[PDB]
RNA sequence: GCCCCUAAGCGUGUGCUAAGUGGAAAAGGAUGUGCAGUCGCGAAGACAACCAGGAGGUUGGCUUAGAAGCAGCCACCCUU
């Protein structure tokens, strides 16, 4: 599934542009992307350059200083960020000699080692048809490797053969036509959604959809609220199908919620693809929820590295700021104090600490009371001596006991719109 | 052979004839006239009654020596009392009314659809929700109360259609 | 691929004895 | 007709009442008043061997609490388990279970007669909690 | 309908049948409607 | 090889086959054979029809929108 060997490895910070933290904050997010495929890190450096040398990419002379580390430490898991072109990789590779990793790549086959789901293994290998079709005739095991692209000249005047298309256009021709058929093979989920699209949308079963950074706890809290069992494990992209479960609240009307991908920063782009699952969950999503750990990294980028692309797919989409909660939960057991400072930046913390803590009343409260309605308000008064008069309205809808006391009152409840409209009949 | 071999009571009224292989019948409500199959022997007994026998126990012989000694019973039960098979219309405005030998329905259609009665088969009406067809071929009878109940497509959501007298049909719910 | 299978299976004959040339 | 064993210890429990509150245009009072004109200083434990009539004039006749312990009617819990043999927190012996007032110690078919008695091994301990 | 080349009782009010020279399961839920094809 | 094309044999005996299998294939299913076992069955009434059986504390508790036999939840181990 194009996978790597990593095991031992040493990190290098690029740091083309912003702050030696935010260069740090890329280093360790590779890093723990590479420990996602499997390593233990060592060490890393940082340097501090212009815009990407464009053949070597990190320069010669930085080139061969990796190359010293690189032949120190006698593996080949050297770590450097970024997204390299395929010249770039070209000379990086006849510097160093070894395997060294990019950042699309690396999402790239750790999205093809977590995949289980057919839709997403053929999300992810489109998205590995979108990369490599540039890496062709060009990069380091390219098909033209002094091997490929052989057949020239076929027609020395002319004779009685001759295959015609240009070599290289013919060769491209043959992945251009299957990701055309992959692209075609795009599924519509929308089918499997209808149960709740048109219906429950519109029948008021609302939309809760968890997105946030990845490791934030998007399936923990899912499992949490909806007593699901869905996978929970601090690898990058631990959930890899925006599952969805029911949840219900003191209004009812079941909260169908539902997790998602993680993001972390300058994803590839070319996976779109893979996320549609999520998007379109935004996209008709009626409450957005972000997760941020109690002792997370850094005060606040993660979140806005998230917003990027909220706002990006959700104003392509339609006119909407689809409601978003930032809520601060599982800081129990946080072990760590400095987080007065980021709960006065943004007034929440409602712990339910992976179920330790487990104070999740403030947000259960949230979500809901945000964006929950119905044709609350309503008397239905009736004699309660038919039977027929108290039928369906404490099954469909939910009652809120009010002034029923007794069957002889006001009676009122929150119903659904099609169950009641004028079926007081005092 | 359980009741392949019971013999066929043939009440007073009926008039059985044994023209060899075939075999026709006579009775109050009319006449019906069918042919067992060959690997089977039809005769009559002492006792009015019908007597099918087969040559053998292979399979063929001893499914169609049933079939065709139970189907005789059933030929004289419909000769005798006839067959009467009643059916319900459901849904709001759909009625049925007569016009003498046809059965004109109003099943929503834009059109009232009119069925005319096959040969040799009665309809009636006891309200214009609900009729009946009558004949002595129960197998024309059912085949006719079939197209009747076929007429429109299954409903199961209000249910508004034909229905046999007694019968539960699928019903599903649609919220929205 | 019918082609091939049909000739290759015609070699189960009584005259053949499940042998013919190319199979 | 009606049947429902209610076990709150008054005499306007919610789920039924509602229903029957003013049911029977024919008695929605006079049904009231008849089964409330006598017994009334008694404890209204389960109240339901009410079978059917167009005028709502019989007899009562309190059959037995729960058969798992009749001590519901007598010490005033209210609760009970689940898990079969799980646990006993009420205590009982023959104390009451001798005469158990005039109930149907039959089965529900015509079936047999044994029963009542049964609470020991029979169909009592169900959920555990019974004779200790 | 369900045609597929394997077809069983999904639950057990459902029935195998030969119709015809096909084998179908037919079942009072018409979701378990299944023929072999 | 032997029905005619194409020379005997639309050979003889006993079975199987219902698909043109024969005369193409990896298969789910059993309703064709014979098997060989096996619970109860004996015409000491078996699978079956017509077959009174429908509130035992029978809303049994769980628990409560009712939780009625019946969303669910392991139980109900009992008799002329
Ligand atoms: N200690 C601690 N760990 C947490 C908390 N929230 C999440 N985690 C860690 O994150 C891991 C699960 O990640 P998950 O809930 O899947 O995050 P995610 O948002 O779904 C990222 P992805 O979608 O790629 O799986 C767990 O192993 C858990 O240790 C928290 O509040 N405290």
């Amino acid at each position: 599934y194009r996978q790597l060997r990593l095991e031992r490895v040493v990190l290098v910070g690029v740091w083309t542009e912003g702050s030696a933290a935010d260069a740090e904050a890329s280093l360790a997010e590779l890093a723990a992307l590479a420990e996602t495929a499997g390593s233990e890190v060592l060490e890393g450096l940082i340097q501090r350059r212009d815009k990407p040398d464009p053949s070597t990419y990190i320069g010669s002379g930085k080139a061969a200083e990796l190359r010293e580390v690189v032949l120190a430490t006698g593996a080949d898991t050297v770590i450097c960020d970024g997204e390299l072109s395929p010249a770039q990789l070209n000379a990086l590779e006849k510097a160093v000699k070894v395997k060294v990793i990019d950042r699309t790549a690396l999402i790239l086959d750790i999205f093809a080692q977590h995949a289980t789901s057919r839709e997403g293994k053929a999300q992810v290998s489109l998205a590995q048809m979108e990369y490599m079709l540039p890496r062709l005739r060009g990069w380091g095991e390219s098909m033209s490797r002094q091997a490929g692209g052989r057949a020239g000249g076929a027609g020395g005047g002319v004779g009685t053969r001759g295959p015609g298309e240009t070599k290289i256009e013919t060769d491209r021709r043959r992945i251009r036509e299957r990701m055309a058929k992959l692209r075609r093979e795009i599924r519509d989920m929308k089918k499997i959604r209808d149960t709740q699209r048109g219906s429950r949308r519109r029948s008021e079963i609302p939309s809760v959809a968890i997105v946030g950074y990845t490791n934030a706890g998007k399936s923990s809290l899912l499992n949490a609220l909806t007593g699901a069992g869905v996978l929970v494990e601090n690898a990058l992209f631990a959930t890899l199908e925006p599952t969805t479960r029911r949840g219900e609240f003191e209004d009812g009307r079941p909260f169908v919620l539902t997790d998602t991908v993680g993001f972390v920063r300058h994803l590839p782009t070319q996976l779109v693809e893979a996320f549609r699952s999520t998007l379109e969950e935004v996209v008709d999503a009626d409450l957005l929820i972000h997760v941020v750990d109690g002792s997370d990294v850094n005060p606040l980028a993660q979140i806005n590295a998230v917003r990027t692309v909220i706002n990006e797919v959700v104003a392509e989409y339609d006119i909407a700021p689809p409601p978003e909660l930032l809520v601060v939960n599982k800081i129990d057991a946080a072990t760590g104090v400095g987080l007065a400072q980021l709960r006065r930046a943004l007034p929440d913390a409602v712990f339910v600490s992976a179920r330790t803590g487990d104070g999740l009343d403030k947000l259960r409260s949230r979500m809901g009371e945000l964006v929950e309605s119905t044709d609350a308000t309503v008397d239905v008064t009736i004699p309660y001596d038919r039977g027929d008069l108290v039928a369906r309205v404490h099954t469909d809808g939910h009652v809120d006991a009010t002034e029923h006391t007794d069957a002889g009152t006001r009676i009122k409840a929150r119903v659904p719109a099609p169950l009641a409209a004028t079926l007081r009949e005092y | 052979s359980r009741i392949g071999k019971q013999p066929v009571p043939v009440p007073s009224g009926v008039d059985v004839t044994i023209n060899g292989q075939n075999l026709s019948v006579k009775g109050p409500k009319g006449t019906l006239t069918l042919d067992v199959a060959e690997p089977i022997s039809v005769s009559r007994a002492e006792d009015g009654a019908i007597v099918v026998t087969r040559p053998d126990d292979e399979r063929r012989s001893r499914s169609l020596h049933g079939l065709s000694r139970t189907l005789i019973a059933n030929l004289v039960t419909g000769v005798t009392e006839g067959y009467t098979q009643k059916m319900e219309i459901f849904g709001v405005g759909y009625r049925v009314q007569l016009k003498g030998q046809n059965l004109e329905f109003a099943l929503g259609y834009s059109h009232p659809v009119l069925i005319e009665a096959p040969e040799g088969i009665t309809f009636a009406v006891e309200s214009p929700t609900k009729f009946s067809v009558s004949g002595i071929d129960k197998q024309k009878v059912g085949q006719i109360s079939a197209v009747i109940r076929r007429l429109r497509r299954p409903d199961p959501y209000k249910g508004k259609g034909v229905r046999y007298e007694g019968e539960q049909i699928r019903r599903k719910v649609g919220k929205t | 691929a019918k082609r091939g299978r049909k000739k290759r299976d015609r070699k189960h004959s009584k005259a053949n004895h499940g042998k013919r040339p190319n199979a | 007709l009606i049947k429902l064993q209610i076990q709150a210890g008054q005499a306007n429990p919610a789920p039924p009442v509602g229903p029957a509150l003013g049911q029977h245009g024919v008695n929605i009072m006079e049904f009231c008043k008849a089964y409330n004109a006598a017994t009334e200083s008694q404890r209204g434990n389960v109240i339901v061997e009410i079978t059917v009539y167009e005028d709502r004039s019989f007899t009562f006749a309190l059959k037995t609490p729960p058969a798992a312990k009749l001590l519901l009617k007598a010490a005033g819990v209210q609760k009970g388990s689940g898990e079969p043999h799980k646990t006993k927190v009420a205590k009982v012996t023959w104390d009451q279970v001798r005469e158990i007032a005039e109930t149907k110690k039959a089965d529900l078919n015509a079936n047999d007669i044994d029963a009542a008695a049964k609470i020991i091994a029979g169909t009592a301990r169900s959920m555990g909690i019974t004779v200790e | 309908m369900k045609v597929n080349p394997s077809v069983k009782p999904i639950c057990d009010k459902c029935r195998v049948i030969r119709r015809h020279g096909r084998v179908m399961v037919i079942c009072s839920d018409p979701r378990h409607k299944q023929r072999q094809g």
